[PDB]
RNA sequence: AGGCGGCCCCCUGGACGAAGACUGACGCUCAGGUGCGAAAGCGUGGGGAGCAAACAGGAUUAGAUACCCUGGUAGUCCACGCCGUAAACGAUGUCGACUUGGAGGUUGUGCCCUUGAGGCGUGGCUUCCGGAGCUAACGCGUUAAGUCGACCGCCUGGGGA
RNA sequence: UUGAGCCUUGAUGUGUAGGAUAGGUGGGAGGCUUUGAAGUGUGGACGCCAGUCUGCAUGGAGCCGACCUUGAAAUACCACC
């Protein structure tokens, strides 16, 4: 919804395990986890974020 | 079930001494005559001390050090699965189990005299030379794999 | 034949076997051990009782390479996935890094739906 | 309806709000029609990781032709063309009005310098709990199986079929 | 770049008791090593834990014999296996 192309911001919401930080932990409303998942998908299909993890 | 009376604490003796020696003169009692074992207790050791150990002071220590059960084996099931399972034995009576395995064989074998039937048994016990122990070990060896469960 | 003293190690633990490898950063396998190597049948091979006795059998597989510092990679769900690592640390080796690399299901083909009982 | 989740670019049905207006009963239903399809199946040519009918083994067992384990073709996918059936199920035909709620979701929107985070309202869609009524009973319960009307589709015991 | 065969070359080699790992073996005082000996072990093989080789830490022309004493037999220099 806002500023989803900034990866220096987005990496505060995704884990070293290759997953997502829960909305319980960021203290955010349920639709922020949807806004975050949409930011992740919109950064993937823009060459801003990787699709997958592992070494 | 869970009760069951509390298991007993046995006794020492004012002449025979320790709780195990006080057990030796009371275990495998048949016909109740109660004067036979007091001529057989610590009386098979002087020849043991020149056959399978040393001194009348260590001849029975080493017998219950060579005969040393550390694991028991028993069936265990959980629904439609059954295993032979190994379990470590509790230490407090461990040497009294080993004692029983010697004094019974002097009764279950009937060869020459009672002045030989125990002394001949003890001289193999002080060396871990019991009957059929290779096939006994073959069960505990097979059950070892079942400490990894299913 | 001088010792290398530094390298990598790879741990795999499935629901049916634990398989441990001492590796090179080029992708070579220098020595290996399997939990079915202890003769155990079925999912026994995934327990610490099996995996904890594969570690020094794997250190024996590199006995002419010479090891000291190791970077570890771990995959798979099997319970043995860390006892095999502590047993290797207790063999006198020092872990430079630990990283988990267990896959997250992607496509996944077909699952049991339709699961055995 | 059956069904349908990605990001990105077109093409497009229907529904819905605010503040108004132009027609003038133009509405409601509907035999037979006229058009749809989930899985599987049929056709012509491709396709083949994973899953797997059939099949061949391992067995297991009294037997195993099956469960369970090892392999595995059809089928699953696509160009399309056919097929028209379902536990197509909240098992409740379509259409309209009247009428206790609570909790909650979802989408417009009227108003107070929104000086607005807040507060006061108000249409659309809809989930769970349930009250008057209905029902044999369970349930339906203002999205009613209620209260009442228009039309259509059906029906009179299993075993046989 | 290497499978296979073959030539070529080095390390060997001791016990026992004593300096001393004398492999065998035929000669034997001035002759030889510089791409080589020492250190003595870190660490690799073998091990009598000494030593030698792979290759260093590393240097870099020497050395060796007498006296002493082992043994069928000698320990520079040089063939042969």
């Amino acid at each position: 919804e806002i500023d989803y192309k900034d990866i220096a911001t987005l990496k505060n919401y995704i884990t070293e395990s290759g997953k997502i930080v829960p909305s319980r932990i960021t203290g955010t409303r349920a639709k922020y986890q949807r806004q975050l998942a949409r930011a992740i998908k919109r950064a993937r299909y823009l060459s801003l974020l990787p699709y997958t993890d592992r070494h | 079930r869970r009760r069951v009376i509390g298991q007993r604490k046995i006794l020492p003796d004012p002449k025979f001494g320790s709780e195990l020696l006080a057990k030796f003169v009371n275990i495998l009692m048949v016909d109740g005559k109660k004067s036979t074992a007091e001529s057989i207790v610590y009386s098979a050791l002087e020849t043991l001390a020149q056959r399978s150990g040393k001194s009348e002071l260590e001849a029975f220590e080493v017998a219950l050090e060579n005969v040393r059960p550390t694991v028991e084996v028993k069936s265990r099931r959980v629904g439609g699965s059954t295993y032979q399972v190994p379990v470590e034995v509790r230490p407090v009576r461990r040497n009294a189990l080993a004692m029983r395995w010697i004094v019974e064989a002097a009764r279950k074998r009937g060869d020459k005299s009672m002045a030989l039937r125990l002394a001949n048994e003890l001289s193999d016990a002080a060396e871990n030379k019991g009957t059929a122990v290779k096939k006994r070990e073959d069960v505990h060896r097979m059950a070892e794999a079942n400490k990894a469960f299913a | 034949r001088k010792q290398v003293s530094d390298g990598v190690a790879h741990i795999h633990a499935s629901f049916n076997n634990t398989i441990v490898t001492i590796t090179d950063r080029q992708g070579n396998a220098l020595g290996w051990a399997t939990a079915g190597g202890s003769g155990f049948r079925g999912s026994r091979k995934s327990t610490p009782f099996a995996a904890q006795v594969a570690a020094e059998r794997c250190a024996d597989a590199v006995k002419e390479y010479g090891i000291k510092n190791l970077e570890v990679m771990v995959k798979g769900p099997g319970p043995g996935r860390e006892s095999t690592i502590r047993a290797l640390n207790a063999a006198g080796f020092r872990i430079t890094n630990i990283t988990d690399v267990t896959p997250i299901p992607h496509n996944g083909c077909r699952p049991p739906k339709k699961r055995r009982v």
